[PDB]
């Protein structure tokens, strides 16, 4: 593997996703694949659909083999059913050889191929235990780690910078994508990339919630989620704190729910507070904080939408937070790394910060229930 | 729960041969991609060969092409590696892996 050749291997943005070019079958068919750290299947369109240009035609691949079974995957607000097979895949921006992997080819779906997408499948990079129909279906990254002789690590940089593609470095860390220190937080549970959130701070003030409220369902790092998603009680506390700290006198209730845009003539970002998320260090007595500036949560659409949404379920660190950071998914060492992204800059200003260490003596030793 | 157990290694001279086996249980072997990897002390992990579930698609590292042959018997839940024309630099623990799990491996030593 060549990590320098992986720089700028993603196209897209937080609106419609970050996607990787993949070549599938013999002769190769080129697909555009969403990079998804919140799922564990490699699944591609196998039939024509309204919101896609191309699909993988298994009949045109001489190396494709059918496993003889289907899989149905269901999400909140969507689903698909596909045939499960095996074929050879190359990733041209990083590798020089092909690898044998499992592939699901989608023949029916609901709410999956959304309006506006440039991708026609998904690359699930989470752990085997989320794979469907079961964890015996070898995941793409498990196949790649073995067959390509790479370390069990990948890293991601998203350069949309709250509006320039990105990089998926399969097998390691590219030094040219960050400056300063990488801070590591333990993976609490290897399914999603579940990490432990200790504290949220808005404009320098703590929310003063029990730290279990940040982890109750789970806190995860998910490149296939657009917004920062917060459990309802955390969301309401954040909204209250943003409205108190902001130099805008009035926000509508509809602004916070995404029903109304906030509009100005000639930049709103100086009128909003920084938002900080504190993560436990590998030493449990230390934490570090990842900080997003208003640029990452007051999103241009000049009119602006709120870049945070309430969750029925989990606390999700999605693409818009990830647009601030080089994120290292260190599966081998059971940890997630963060460094501030040099590309996370708008109008000459960094849109994110990282700092530490801070003491965890005032917080419980386990914030997951 | 998944079990992989390799056997068939040994100590051979240069130009010798071995037949490695891996017995599998606790999953549907007939639907599993299977891979052989090798690891020698002080060296990097080295992919050897992969075989698709029906046995028809096989791939090999350049370092072993034309010398080693991967195969499987789905009815017997067994993976094989036929190793010919063995060289000192093939010395390693050889292990089978599938879906992020691995067996403990079998030692291959090639020496005069
Ligand atoms: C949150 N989810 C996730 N991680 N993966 C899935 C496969 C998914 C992701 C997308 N993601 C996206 O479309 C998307 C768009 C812009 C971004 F910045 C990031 N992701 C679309 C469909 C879909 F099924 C299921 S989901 O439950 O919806
Ligand atoms: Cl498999
Ligand atoms: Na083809
Ligand atoms: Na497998």
């Amino acid at each position: 593997a060549n990590f320098l050749a992986m720089v700028d291997n993603l196209q897209g943005d937080s609106g419609r996703g970050y996607y990787l070019e993949m070549l599938i079958g013999t002769p190769p068919q080129k697909l555009q694949i969403l990079v998804d750290t919140g799922s564990s299947n490699f699944a591609v369109a196998g039939t024509p659909h309204s919101y896609i240009d191309t699909y993988f035609d298994t009949e045109r691949s001489s190396t494709y083999r059918s496993k003889g079974f289907d899989v149905t995957v269901k999400y909140t607000q969507g689903s698909w059913t596909g045939f499960v097979g095996e074929d050879l895949v190359t990733i041209p921006k990083g590798f020089n050889t092909s690898f044998l992997v499992n592939i699901a080819t989608i023949f029916e779906s609901e709410n999956f191929f959304l309006p506006g997408i440039k991708w026609n499948g998904i690359l699930g990079l989470a752990y085997a235990t989320l794979a469907k129909p079961s964890s015996s279906l070898e995941t793409f990254f498990d196949s790649l780690v073995t067959q390509a002789n790479i370390p069990n690590v990948f890293s991601m940089q998203m350069c949309g910078a709250g509006l320039n593609g990105g990089s998926l470095v399969l097998g390691g860390i590219e030094p040219s994508l960050y400056k300063g220190d990488i801070w590591y937080t333990p993976i609490k549970e290897e399914w999603y990339y579940q990490i432990e959130i200790l504290k949220l701070e808005i404009g320098g003030q703590s929310l003063n919630l029990d730290c279990r409220e940040y982890n109750a369902d789970k806190a995860i790092v998910d490149s296939g989620t657009t917004l920062l998603r917060l459990p309802q009680k955390v969301f309401d506390a954040v909204v209250e704190a943003v409205a108190r700290a902001s130099l805008i006198p009035e926000f509508s209730d509809g602004f916070w729910t995404g029903s109304q845009l906030a509009c100005w003539t000639n930049t709103p970002w100086s009128y909003f507070p920084k938002i900080s998320i504190y993560l436990r260090d590998e030493n449990s007595s230390r934490s570090f904080r990842i900080t997003i500036l208003p640029q990452l949560y007051i999103q241009p659409m000049e009119c602006y939408r709120f870049g945070i949404s309430p969750s029925t379920n989990a606390l999700v660190i999605g693409a818009t937070v990830m647009e601030g950071f080089y994120v290292i998914f260190d599966r081998a060492q059971k940890r997630v790394g963060f460094a501030a992204s040099p590309c996370a800059e708008i109008a000459g200003a960094a849109v994110s910060e990282i700092s530490g260490p801070f003491s965890t003596e005032d917080v419980a030793s386990n914030c997951v229930p | 729960q998944v079990q992989l157990q390799e056997s068939g290694g040994g100590l051979v001279q240069p130009g010798g041969s071995l037949r490695l086996s891996c017995a599998a249980s606790g999953f549907t072997f007939s639907s599993a991609i299977m891979t052989w990897v090798r690891q020698a002390p002080g060296k990097g992990r080295e992919w050897v060969s992969t075989i698709g579930s029906d046995g028809s698609i096989t791939t090999y590292a350049d370092s072993v092409k034309g010398r080693f042959t991967i195969s499987r018997d789905n009815a017997r839940n067994t993976l094989y590696l036929q190793m010919n024309s063995l060289k000192p630099e093939d010395t390693a623990v050889y292990y089978c892996t599938s879906a992020g799990r691995r067996g403990p491996g079998t030692q291959v030593t090639v020496s005069s």
